[PDB]
This record gives structure tokens, C-alpha cells and sequence, in this order.
């Protein structure tokens, strides 16, 4: 379910 | 990608590789692109798959900057690589005119989100077609070159500019062959544009304005890449939010459409 939340998002490393 | 630049590790987590496998060898190349929705589903072109049919015909490829051209390695973490489980084209497909460009696949086994992949947007039922003038943002490991010999290792990105489909669709333009489930992005000067293996690949706008942007369209076609008059021609996502709903289910819908 790691990939639920927040969609469209950039640079999830920061 | 014609006249844009590197993308940064970690820019565009939702884009994948698509990468034909030749079993022979066990080589693989980027041939196309697409964007990553869910762990099971990613969303590219139709056209990608005319030849090529096969789930066993592709390796799947996320969280990447750089692809290796031939490579017969696995790729390293934190990249992940996966199997195709179902190709799913739009049953209206049409490739002499490249009506309804769009297809699912079905990825196996589930992706992993995290810093480097990650699942992307698509419009609310409510948006309708995107609208002129807006600056979007095309990505992918296409031609560098029109003429180019080999897809680009690395990822690049460019800003684009949306075009009216009136324009798009006029005489001297591409005259006649632009489709309302259509959405065509470039400069009429070219020089900055989508080329061959950028197809299935996002065309994203952002929201307005949230910090997050919304793939709201596909890379279809276009007459050679970067000519003037002759933009990239992209599917509309919007136009196929009740046909992808119907494959994946409105709840994975919702779930990667901006709150109301
Ligand atoms: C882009 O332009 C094209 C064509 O206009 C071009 O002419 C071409 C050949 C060039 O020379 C250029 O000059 C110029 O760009 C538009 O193409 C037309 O599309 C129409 C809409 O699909 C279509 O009319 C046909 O007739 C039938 C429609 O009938 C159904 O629909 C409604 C009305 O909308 C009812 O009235 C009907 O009874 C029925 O329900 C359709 O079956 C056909 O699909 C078609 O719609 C023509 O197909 C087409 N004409 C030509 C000359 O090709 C195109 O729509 C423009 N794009 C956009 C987004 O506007
Ligand atoms: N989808 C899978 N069952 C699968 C796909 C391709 C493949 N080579 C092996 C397994
Ligand atoms: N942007 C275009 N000129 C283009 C897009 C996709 C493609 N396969 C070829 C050309």
C-alpha cells in the first residue's frame, strides 16, 4: 500500500 | 525529447521504461514510455504495442534516470524491474488514424512506492480538455534528434507550451487529423518537442495550484518531431477517465485524482 497518498507528487527523496 | 534537458533523479517519479526483451539474449531497450498509477498499473500507448504483443515482449522498468541501452542485467535498487501481466488497449483503437491512443498494463508483481517512484495524477471528471495558454511539461528517454540512431539514456524533460486543437487541427498545421480526444502541445516553431520512444509517456500540467501536477495527456504521434507546425499530438487522459475507471475501478480513480 506503499503507493496511496498523495499522487503527482516530485522529488519524494526530499 | 528535441531541445530539452536532464531531468534530476527523483523528478518524475511516476515515469516508467518500457523496454521490448529480446529472449534470444535477454537484452533490453527503451522503446516507449509510461505513467506509473497504482503498484498493479501504469498508463501508456496503444501504438507501443502494434508489433510487439506479447506480455513476455517487455520488461518494465521505474525509479529511473538512466537506462542502459542493450543491457542484459538486472537493474539496482532502488530502481525496480517488473513483468507485464495484461496489456489492455482501448477496444476503439484505431492505428490508421491513431483514434483512442491509450492502453493500461497490468504490472506483476506489485511495484513498491517510495523517494524515487511514485504514482501520478490524472484529471478530475469535472476538468474537461486542458486549457490554452498553459505551460506543461513533457518527459522521457526518446530521440534526442529526430535522426537520432538510439533512444537517450538519459531522462529528459522540456516545457511545452498547450495548443489550441483549432490551431492544431488547421490547414497548414496538421489539417484534419487532430481528434477532440486529442490534445496537442509544442511551439509553432518546433525545435522543442516529443520524438520516438517518448510515446505513452505524460504530458503534465500543474493543478492550479497545488504543488502537484496531472498527466493530461499521452504521447501519441506527431510528423517527424520538432518541426514547426507540426507538434507533439497527445490523448487527451480526461477523455478516458469512465474507460480507465472501468478497467481499474473508480476507487483507484479517486485515489490519484486531486481533492474536489
Ligand atoms: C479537424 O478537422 C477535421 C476535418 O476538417 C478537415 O477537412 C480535412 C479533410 C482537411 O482538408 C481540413 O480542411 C480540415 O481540417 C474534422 O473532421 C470532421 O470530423 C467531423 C466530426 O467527427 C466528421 O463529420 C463526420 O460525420 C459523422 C458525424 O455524424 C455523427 O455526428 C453527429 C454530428 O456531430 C450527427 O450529426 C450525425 O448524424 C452522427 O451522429 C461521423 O460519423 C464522422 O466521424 C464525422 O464526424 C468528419 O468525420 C470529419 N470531416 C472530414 C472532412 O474529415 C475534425 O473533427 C477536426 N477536429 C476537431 C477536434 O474539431
Ligand atoms: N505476467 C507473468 N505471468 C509473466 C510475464 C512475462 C514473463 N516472461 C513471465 C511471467
Ligand atoms: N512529438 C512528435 N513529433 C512525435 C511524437 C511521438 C512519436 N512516436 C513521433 C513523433
Amino acid at each position: 500500500t506503499t503507493c496511496d497518498g498523495p499522487c503527482g507528487v516530485r522529488f519524494r527523496q526530499n | 525529447i528535441i531541445g530539452g534537458q536532464d531531468a534530476a533523479h527523483g523528478a518524475w517519479p511516476w515515469m516508467v521504461s518500457l523496454q521490448i526483451f529480446t529472449y534470444h539474449n535477454n537484452r533490453r531497450y527503451h522503446v516507449c514510455g509510461g505513467s506509473l498509477l497504482n503498484s498493479q498499473w501504469l498508463l501508456t500507448a496503444a501504438h507501443c504495442f502494434r508489433i510487439k504483443k506479447k506480455v513476455t515482449d517487455w520488461r518494465l522498468i521505474f525509479g529511473a534516470k538512466e537506462v542502459e541501452w542493450g543491457t542484459n542485467k538486472p537493474v539496482k535498487p532502488p530502481l525496480q524491474e517488473r513483468y507485464v501481466e495484461k496489456i489492455i488497449i482501448h477496444e476503439k483503437y484505431s492505428a490508421s488514424s491513431e483514434a483512442n491512443d491509450i492502453a493500461l498494463m497490468k504490472i506483476t508483481p506489485p511495484v513498491t512506492c517510495g523517494h524515487f517512484i511514485g504514482p501520478g495524477c490524472l484529471p478530475q471528471f469535472r476538468a474537461g480538455p486542458p486549457r490554452v495558454p498553459q505551460t506543461c511539461w513533457v518527459a522521457g528517454w526518446g530521440f534526442l534528434q529526430e535522426n537520432a540512431r538510439r533512444t537517450s539514456p538519459m531522462l529528459q524533460e522540456a516545457r511545452v507550451d498547450l495548443i489550441d486543437l483549432g490551431l492544431c487541427n488547421s490547414t497548414r498545421w496538421y489539417n484534419g487529423r487532430i481528434r477532440s480526444t486529442n490534445v496537442c502541445a509544442g511551439y509553432p516553431e518546433g525545435k522543442i518537442d516529443t520524438c520516438q520512444g517518448d510515446s505513452g509517456g505524460p504530458l503534465m500540467c500543474k493543478d492550479s495550484a497545488e504543488n502537484s501536477y496531472v498527466v493530461v495527456g499521452i504521447t501519441s504521434w506527431g510528423v517527424g518531431c520538432a518541426r514547426a507546425k507540426r507538434p507533439g499530438v497527445y490523448t487527451s487522459t480526461w477523455s478516458y477517465l469512465n474507460w480507465i475507471a472501468s478497467k481499474i475501478g473508480s476507487t483507484a480513480v479517486h485515489m490519484i485524482q486531486l481533492p474536489t
